[PDB]
């Protein structure tokens, strides 16, 4: 294949988050494979970067949320940055379930990768305008 | 398949007509097998054998809604209350229609009521609506009914939440009294002139009096009243252009039980659309079980919804009381009741008809008049208020300085010493010095007369425990500013954010730091950083004036709690105490500001400051909250920091060495 | 009559409350009767204490809930001490919310009045194990 991997949008998305200073964040993680790497490659890439950056712990998610255990993790938010690394299907809920916490303010950011940004057409009425997202479609280069 | 309905009525016309409105409540709701019965019964002059025949004749009917229509009863008690706690002991509603009183309000005690007439208070969110058309912040509340006063004040403070002002009196007393005239004068010297009352009427006759014997009826007095203070001899002591309200079908009984009789109905025919029917035992006779659905028949008369009637859209809130009611505000031009208002749920019009107030034009009269003689407190400052006795008989003598310029004194009032010692000793005396010399340029900036006195000890004021209920106090120029009693603290005022949260502050005239007084091995302590002051001993005496501002930004520092214990036991009234004990070489340190300290070492070489200067603070004057007041003042304030009236004061006491 | 009044006992209260230094605190007042009297005598206790009490905002209830807009005030609860002035059938209905939403944790705590705690036989098993309550039923004086 051509483009990035899921190791390099997250370099790009912590250089984002490097240019910015937004160095105060979270890390919120749902039951979809390759996780674990994923969280390895944050601790290794906060590991070997200039800034220090403020981790809070890991949300890991277990099943179809019953609202009573994952709401005393996502209570303990108290960052501004918040990532999420789900698929299509659990990020409405998701999303649902924090702006019901009200932790979809201004200052909580949202940070998403790009299998879970589907179709340009199916937009939900979930997503905060000021989603941030990061994708290889390129529309200034097309296929040819 | 029966519904029965209990009322106590008394005219046998009006008995016809609820009968015909329960005979014409089955016309429209088609052929279905229900049927209604009505049981009415009349009134003997007593209370507790008519509850008792009401209660068991409508326990041996069984009824389902309980119905009182008596305005013009002789008792001035009315009290439907018992068979309405009767009906609550099995959670039946008994629907009130005369009395609009507050303690029937209370669902805790009323279990079962429910009432298609307000209270009074929703008029005051009518008189809120004044507050959205005339726009007027400051009132003046005069309560006698201490049933309905806590009511009326939680009210006030729920319309007083959005704009988040204050009302600037409240009053609340033993009605049957005559001498409130003392509360009413002090009620005049204030700046507003709104009055609201809510008595009965031989109160409302009284204060009506009261205000007609003392001329307080006049030009700019706003006087708005209600339906209960414009009867009886209420009406007939009122002045002319008085504004009060009326209840558009208020005594109109005829269209108000067909209006019950509707809203009854619908509700019945509400309640058979749904299960778990239940219906009241014989509760007279071996029968203590509750009906069960109480509180279910309860929520089915929460969201009842009309569309029928001639008053309207009668609607129950979560108190269950009258949504868009339609109200009347009257006039009374020349002893004649002229109409000058409608009301509708939401927005008060004026109808074609003038407004004519008691005092001049037809327009509203801004009865907030700012004070033009400003009560000055102040403490007895030694560089800076110098007070002497007088000569002869209450007068100043005329001494000149040696600079040419008169010092212009002025007559304020003080105590004599404490209360320990001097019992009951206040004489007028000559007050000048520094702020005195500010208030006269700030009378010759801006044209205001003024009233100099002075507090009643040597305190600045802290936040006390009061001795009972467990309440937060202030005392001192706090305690006597926040009483009403003084308008402006003309002071060199400790600028802190305790006092910030509870007042307003203007800009600082002074700017100083803090210092230590000693006498004159190491003779100085260079400040707070000597290690024998961090754990001090009986040799190192030092401590404060007590009940200070120095004493409270102690007590936020938490890492000096040891100074705190150490300096509590040598406090002193004054300062001057203070520099007395240091003059016979009792005291060794003294925590006090730079300048006065400065000016005393300029008057005696032996009095020796500290070298270092810490909390570099300025000084101000004490402040109401939002008013008037405070803009042209601080402006005027900074006018005389711009130009050299800041080195005139230098040149008077602080510049001028020996 | 020879009984506690509820103002008293919320002087109790809020004198446990200060002997247990349990300063961040919350409120949440139902459609009950006698309940700004309440909120009022709370207000005036805590402008009249030397503790200056961190309380959070007041969680009112208009009808029984729809669990839409009293979601989102129960929702904003971070705080550990919740206060409660209701009746016992809506207690059951709050305290069915509070385990669904996950507030009868370790931390949160749960005091009530003795208004609507009743029967000494009659108790629901929908009670937290550890619920506070002052009420004035002493077993030992009779009632000779």
């Amino acid at each position: 294949q051509f483009g990035a991997s899921i190791q390099q949008q997250a370099t790009v998305m912590l250089k984002i988050m490097q240019d910015y200073d937004w160095h105060v964040f979270s890390l919120v993680t749902t039951i979809f494979p390759g996780y674990r790497d994923f969280i390895s490659f944050i601790k290794t890439t906060v590991d070997n970067s200039f800034v220090g950056w403020d981790m809070q712990n890991v949300i890991t998610l277990d099943t179809s949320f019953e609202d009573a255990k994952t709401q005393v993790q996502l209570k303990k938010i108290h960052s501004s940055v918040i990532l999420l690394y789900c698929s299509k299907d659990e990020a409405v809920l998701i999303l649902s379930e924090a702006r019901s916490l009200g932790l979809t303010g201004y200052d909580f950011f949202w940070i998403v990768p790009s299998l879970v940004s589907g179709n340009t057409e199916l937009i939900p009425k979930e997503f905060p305008s000021g989603l941030i997202s990061v994708s290889y479609d390129d529309w200034d280069y097309s296929l040819e | 398949k029966i519904v029965n309905i209990g009322a106590v009525l008394s005219t046998r016309k009006h008995e016809q007509m609820f009968r015909e409105a329960v005979n014409q409540a089955n016309k429209r709701h088609g052929s279905w097998k229900i049927q209604l019965n009505a049981t009415s019964v009349t009134h003997k002059p007593n209370a507790i054998q008519m509850a008792l025949s009401v209660c068991e004749d409508l326990i041996s009917s069984q009824v389902y809604a309980i119905l009182v229509s008596h305005p013009p009863t002789p008792n001035d008690h009315f009290t439907p209350t018992p068979v309405s706690y009767t009906a609550g002991f099995y959670r039946i509603p008994v629907l009130g229609l005369t009395t609009r009183m507050s303690i029937y309000s209370d669902k805790s005690i009323h279990l079962s009521f429910l009432r298609t007439v307000p209270p009074y208070s929703h008029q005051s969110s009518v008189w809120f609506e004044m507050m959205r058309v005339y726009n007027w912040n400051h009132i003046i509340l005069l309560v006698s009914d201490d049933h309905e006063g806590r009511a009326a004040q939680k009210r006030l403070e729920t319309l007083l939440e959005e704009r988040e002002s204050k009302a600037e009196k409240v009053l609340q007393f033993d009605p049957g009294t005559k001498n409130v005239t003392a509360l009413l004068m002090e009620a005049r010297e204030l700046e507003a002139r709104v009055i609201i009352l809510s008595a009965s009427e031989d109160d409302a006759a009284t204060v009506y009096r009261a205000a007609a014997m003392l001329n307080m009826t006049g030009s700019g007095y706003v006087w708005l009243v209600g339906e209960r203070e414009i009867s009886g001899n209420a009406l007939r002591y009122a002045p002319d252009g008085i504004i009060g309200l009326q209840l558009i079908n208020g005594k109109n009984e005829s269209a108000h039980i067909s209006d019950a009789v509707g809203v009854v109905a619908q509700a019945v025919h509400e309640l058979l659309e749904k299960e778990n029917i239940t219906d009241p035992p014989r509760g007279c006779v071996g029968n203590t079980n509750i009906w069960k659905t109480g509180p279910l028949f309860k929520r089915v008369l929460m969201s009842s919804k009309y569309a029928d009637g001639v008053t309207g859209r009668v609607e129950f809130n979560e108190d269950g009381d009258r949504k868009f009611a339609n109200y009347s505000i009257m006039n009374l031009q020349n002893r004649k009741l002229v109409q000058v208002g409608i009301y509708n749920g939401t927005h008060v019009i004026p109808n074609d008809r003038k407004i004519i107030w008691p005092g001049g034009e037809t327009e509203k009269p801004r009865g907030y008049q700012m004070s033009t003689r400003l009560k000055i407190v102040t403490i007895h400052q030694e560089p800076f208020v110098y007070v002497k006795p007088t000569m002869s008989d209450g007068t100043c003598k005329e001494e000149f300085t040696v600079n040419g310029d008169p010092v212009k004194k002025v007559i304020c009032t003080g105590p004599n010493d404490t209360s320990p010692g001097s019992p009951r000793h206040t004489v007028p005396q000559c007050c000048y010095g520094f702020c005195i010399d500010l208030l006269i340029k700030l009378a010759r900036t801006m044209n205001f007369t003024y009233e100099v006195h002075l507090v009643a000890d040597g305190k600045f004021g802290t936040q006390e425990r009061v001795n009972n209920s467990n309440k937060k106090e202030w005392n001192g120029m706090m305690g006597e500013l926040l009483s009403g009693q003084a308008d402006m603290i003309v002071a060199p005022l400790t600028i802190n954010n305790e006092r910030a949260q509870y007042i307003e502050f203007s800009k600082p005239f002074k700017y100083q730091g803090l210092t230590i007084l000693v006498k004159k091995p190491e003779e100085r302590i260079t400040g707070i950083n000597d290690p024998r002051l961090r754990n001090p001993s009986d040799k190192f005496i030092y401590a404060t004036v007590k009940q200070s501002s120095v004493d409270i930004y102690f007590r936020r520092q938490v890492e000096l709690s040891t100074m705190y214990r150490h300096m509590e036991k040598h406090n002193y009234e004054s300062a001057a105490e203070a520099i007395q004990a240091v003059r016979d070489n009792k005291l060794h340190a003294f925590i006090w500001d730079s300048a006065v300290l400065e000016f005393e070492a300029s008057q005696k070489c032996d009095l020796v400051t500290t070298g270092e200067l810490f909390f570099r603070s300025g000084f101000g004057i004490g402040m109401r909250k939002d008013s008037p007041w405070k803009q042209n003042v601080s402006l005027s304030i900074l006018k005389s920091h711009e130009n050299g009236f800041m080195e005139d004061l230098d040149k008077t006491w602080v510049r001028y060495q020996e």
